[PDB]
Protein backbone atom coordinates (compact mmCIF):
# COMPACT_ATOMS: atom_id res chain seq x y z
CA UNK A 1 0.00 0.00 0.00
CA UNK A 2 3.04 2.22 0.50
CA UNK A 3 3.70 1.89 -3.24
CA UNK A 4 0.33 3.54 -3.89
CA UNK A 5 0.99 6.04 -1.09
CA UNK A 6 4.31 7.26 -2.50
CA UNK A 7 2.84 7.88 -5.96
CA UNK A 8 2.73 11.63 -6.37
CA UNK A 9 -0.58 13.51 -6.22
CA UNK A 10 -1.04 16.35 -8.69
CA UNK A 11 0.61 18.91 -6.41
CA UNK A 12 3.98 17.17 -6.72
CA UNK A 13 3.75 17.00 -10.51
CA UNK A 14 5.44 19.77 -12.54
CA UNK A 15 3.22 22.62 -13.65
CA UNK A 16 3.24 21.85 -17.37
CA UNK A 17 2.40 18.15 -16.98
CA UNK A 18 -0.54 19.00 -14.71
CA UNK A 19 -1.63 21.64 -17.23
CA UNK A 20 -1.60 19.06 -20.03
CA UNK A 21 -3.60 16.64 -17.89
CA UNK A 22 -6.09 19.40 -17.06
CA UNK A 23 -6.43 20.30 -20.74
CA UNK A 24 -7.26 16.69 -21.60
CA UNK A 25 -9.64 16.23 -18.67
CA UNK A 26 -11.36 19.54 -19.38
CA UNK A 27 -11.77 18.48 -23.00
CA UNK A 28 -13.51 15.17 -22.25
CA UNK A 29 -15.46 16.38 -19.21
CA UNK A 30 -16.76 19.73 -20.51
CA UNK A 31 -16.06 20.38 -24.19
CA UNK A 32 -17.42 17.06 -25.44
CA UNK A 33 -20.40 17.06 -23.07
CA UNK A 34 -21.43 20.60 -24.00
CA UNK A 35 -24.15 20.41 -26.64
CA UNK A 36 -26.22 22.92 -28.60
CA UNK A 37 -29.11 22.20 -30.98
CA UNK A 38 -28.63 23.91 -34.35
CA UNK A 39 -29.62 21.36 -37.01
CA UNK A 40 -33.26 22.45 -37.21
CA UNK A 41 -32.15 26.03 -37.88
CA UNK A 42 -29.33 25.13 -40.27
CA UNK A 43 -31.40 22.81 -42.47
CA UNK A 44 -34.13 25.45 -42.49
CA UNK A 45 -31.86 28.30 -43.57
CA UNK A 46 -30.34 26.05 -46.24
CA UNK A 47 -33.78 24.93 -47.41
CA UNK A 48 -35.04 28.50 -47.70
CA UNK A 49 -35.21 29.62 -51.36
CA UNK A 50 -33.22 32.80 -51.08
CA UNK A 51 -34.86 35.73 -52.85
CA UNK A 52 -34.89 33.94 -56.22
CA UNK A 53 -37.56 36.34 -57.61
CA UNK A 54 -35.86 39.38 -55.97
CA UNK A 55 -32.49 38.87 -57.67
CA UNK A 56 -32.44 38.41 -61.44
CA UNK A 57 -33.39 34.81 -62.13
CA UNK A 58 -35.86 35.17 -65.04
CA UNK A 59 -36.00 31.42 -65.50
CA UNK A 60 -36.48 28.09 -63.78
CA UNK A 61 -36.30 28.15 -59.99
CA UNK A 62 -32.66 27.84 -58.94
CA UNK A 63 -31.74 24.92 -56.72
CA UNK A 64 -31.61 25.92 -53.06
CA UNK A 65 -28.38 25.48 -51.05
CA UNK A 66 -29.64 22.28 -49.44
CA UNK A 67 -30.49 20.92 -52.88
CA UNK B 1 -1.74 28.03 -15.85
CA UNK B 2 -3.24 29.59 -12.73
CA UNK B 3 -6.31 27.35 -12.47
CA UNK B 4 -4.10 24.26 -12.13
CA UNK B 5 -1.78 26.10 -9.73
CA UNK B 6 -4.64 26.87 -7.34
CA UNK B 7 -6.07 23.37 -7.79
CA UNK B 8 -2.68 21.84 -6.91
CA UNK B 9 -2.31 24.09 -3.86
CA UNK B 10 -5.77 23.06 -2.67
CA UNK B 11 -4.97 19.39 -3.21
CA UNK B 12 -1.82 19.82 -1.12
CA UNK B 13 -3.91 21.48 1.58
CA UNK B 14 -6.51 18.69 1.56
CA UNK B 15 -3.79 16.04 1.70
CA UNK B 16 -2.26 17.86 4.67
CA UNK B 17 -5.64 17.80 6.41
CA UNK B 18 -6.04 14.10 5.60
CA UNK B 19 -2.63 13.34 7.09
CA UNK B 20 -3.39 15.38 10.22
CA UNK B 21 -6.78 13.64 10.58
CA UNK B 22 -5.45 10.12 9.93
CA UNK B 23 -4.88 9.66 13.68
CA UNK B 24 -8.60 9.90 14.58
CA UNK B 25 -10.13 7.46 12.05
CA UNK B 26 -7.90 4.95 10.25
CA UNK B 27 -10.79 3.14 8.55
CA UNK B 28 -12.03 6.43 7.08
CA UNK B 29 -8.54 7.27 5.82
CA UNK B 30 -8.63 4.45 3.25
CA UNK B 31 -11.41 5.82 1.06
CA UNK B 32 -10.44 9.33 2.13
CA UNK B 33 -7.01 9.00 0.47
CA UNK B 34 -8.03 6.73 -2.41
CA UNK B 35 -8.29 10.05 -4.26
CA UNK B 36 -4.58 10.75 -3.70
CA UNK B 37 -3.80 7.10 -4.52
CA UNK B 38 -5.65 7.37 -7.85
CA UNK B 39 -3.72 7.97 -11.09
CA UNK B 40 -3.19 11.63 -12.06
CA UNK B 41 -5.55 11.44 -15.05
CA UNK B 42 -8.30 10.06 -12.80
CA UNK B 43 -7.47 12.81 -10.31
CA UNK B 44 -8.02 15.42 -13.02
CA UNK B 45 -11.27 13.72 -14.03
CA UNK B 46 -12.67 13.58 -10.49
CA UNK B 47 -11.61 17.14 -9.63
CA UNK B 48 -13.17 18.45 -12.87
CA UNK B 49 -16.58 16.86 -12.16
CA UNK B 50 -18.42 19.85 -10.70
CA UNK B 51 -20.34 20.23 -13.95
CA UNK B 52 -24.01 19.45 -13.32
CA UNK B 53 -25.09 18.85 -9.71
CA UNK B 54 -23.62 15.40 -9.01
CA UNK B 55 -20.95 17.24 -6.96
CA UNK B 56 -18.90 14.21 -5.88
CA UNK B 57 -15.78 16.29 -6.51
CA UNK B 58 -13.96 17.87 -3.53
CA UNK B 59 -13.48 21.11 -5.47
CA UNK B 60 -14.54 24.16 -3.42
CA UNK B 61 -17.03 26.72 -4.65
CA UNK B 62 -14.45 29.47 -5.17
CA UNK B 63 -12.34 27.31 -7.50
CA UNK B 64 -15.49 25.99 -9.19
CA UNK B 65 -16.71 29.50 -10.00
CA UNK B 66 -13.56 30.44 -11.91
CA UNK B 67 -13.89 27.49 -14.27
CA UNK B 68 -17.65 28.05 -14.59
CA UNK B 69 -16.89 31.65 -15.61
CA UNK B 70 -14.11 30.74 -18.05
CA UNK B 71 -16.36 28.14 -19.65
CA UNK B 72 -19.08 30.77 -20.15
CA UNK B 73 -16.54 33.18 -21.63
CA UNK B 74 -15.27 30.46 -23.97
CA UNK B 75 -18.81 29.56 -25.02
CA UNK B 76 -19.56 33.22 -25.75
CA UNK B 77 -16.36 33.46 -27.79
CA UNK B 78 -17.48 30.37 -29.71
CA UNK B 79 -20.88 32.02 -30.22
CA UNK B 80 -22.96 29.21 -28.70
CA UNK B 81 -25.63 31.40 -27.06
Amino acid sequence: VVACFRMAPLYNLPRHRAVNLFLQGYEKSWIETEEHYFEDKLIEDLAKPGAEPPEEDEGTKRVDPLH
Amino acid sequence: DDFVAKLQDNQRFRYNEVMQALNMSAALTARKTKEFRSPPQEQINMLLNFKDDKSECPCPEEIRDQLLDFHEDLMTHCGIE
